[PDB]
């Protein structure tokens, strides 16, 4: 079915969903409604891999199962530059403090 | 008499959506 | 359409406005008739609640099998704190 | 008692069907409305059950009560077999609040005699300390049955 996904680039992550029968181009869509950046000056990975425009969610390992509400699977974002690479950075997020003694 | 709910008693099974 | 939440370290989480709308706390804000600064709250947490949003959406009035919404201990109090000033 | 069985004497097959993460606790109610527990269900596991048509059912996590629903809704109640189909009892975690599913998770790691310990804002020790209880929702159920009902 759907496809629930965290879209993220630098200190910026897109909570967002699709049918796992959409594709890669459809999704750089939904980013491109959001931060104003053609479909050709994305770049969407999972892990380390480039995603190609033609796949879809589902061919690219993003399934109902791997991608739940509670559990989205990560897509990772880079914009194109004019003669620059812009290499895949997401910042990570905090850290919670010790787990406190009465809970452990 | 007042009949209350009781278990057959036989093998419990897995649901296979597990 | 789409709201932006701040969290305490600069992160910005970027989410469908219905989905926004399960915080109590954010329909009351978003009423009237965006962006809003939750800079008491850190990433890791904000990232779990919104995570909670497209969860409460998902599976209400669903008649489909609910997974239980995961919460790591570590994050437990700060996550409890968060849903109560969230109302969610 | 609004809410109790009915002793009808009328064989009703039912299946339990634990579709949930939780070891589930069915309660009966009985004649007097009064709970009854019954053998629990280990996660998503299944049970054959011979109950009555008109006997009440609701179900429960069985370490901590915390509320389930049975086919979408609060109570179960065994219908008559058409045609020796079996009648589904499908138990499932219900959308808990964030706050709530917090309020468990602390729960289910701290002694009760601790949560105080705990560095919250004070409104919260009242929240963890106030736990699901069977008698309190069978209150609240009434009260809202007879909301339902004008």
């Amino acid at each position: 079915m759907d496809v629930f996904l965290m879209i993220r680039r630098h200190k910026t992550t897109i909570f967002t969903d699709a049918k796992e029968s959409s594709t890669v181009f459809e999704l750089k869509r939904i980013v491109e409604g959001i931060l104003k950046r053609p479909p050709d000056e994305q770049r969407l990975y999972k892990d380390d891999q480039l995603l190609d425009d033609g796949k879809t969610l589902g061919e690219c390992g993003f399934t109902s199962q791997t991608a739940r509400p509670q559990a989205p699977a990560t897509v990772g974002l880079a914009f194109r530059a004019d003669d620059t690479f812009e290499a895949l950075c997401i910042e990570p997020f905090s850290s919670p403090p010790e787990l406190p003694d009465v809970m452990k | 008499e007042m009949l209350a709910p009781y278990i057959p008693m036989d093998d419990d099974f897995q649901l296979r959506s597990f | 359409m789409y709201v932006k939440l701040i969290s305490s370290d600069g992160h910005e989480f970027i989410v469908k406005r219905e989905h926004a709308l399960t915080s109590g706390t954010i329909k009351a804000m978003l009423s009237g008739p965006n962006e809003v600064n939750f800079r008491e709250i850190p990433s890791h947490v904000l990232s779990k609640v919104c995570m909670y949003f497209t969860y409460k959406v998902r599976y209400t009035n669903s008649s489909t099998e609910i997974p239980e919404f995961p919460i790591a201990p570590e994050i437990a109090l700060e996550l409890l704190m968060a849903a109560n000033f969230l109302d969610c | 008692p609004v809410l109790r069985s009915v002793n009808s004497r009328e064989p009703s097959q039912v299946i339990f069907c634990n579709r949930s993460p939780r070891v589930v606790l069915p309660v009966w109610l009985n004649f007097d409305g009064e709970p009854q527990p019954y053998p629990t269900l280990p996660p998503g596991t299944g049970r054959r059950i011979h109950s009555y048509r008109g006997h009440l059912w609701l179900f429960r996590d069985a370490g901590t009560h915390d509320g389930l629903l049975v086919n979408q809704t609060e109570l179960f109640v065994p219908s008559l077999n058409v045609d020796g189909q079996p009648i589904f009892a499908n138990i499932t975690l219900p959308v808990y609040t964030l706050k709530e599913r917090c309020l468990q998770v602390v729960r289910s790691l701290v002694k009760p005699e601790n949560y105080r310990r705990l560095d919250i804002v004070r409104s919260l020790y009242e929240d963890l300390e106030d736990h699901p209880n069977v008698q309190k929702d069978l209150e609240r159920l009434t009260q809202e049955r007879i909301a339902h009902q004008r």
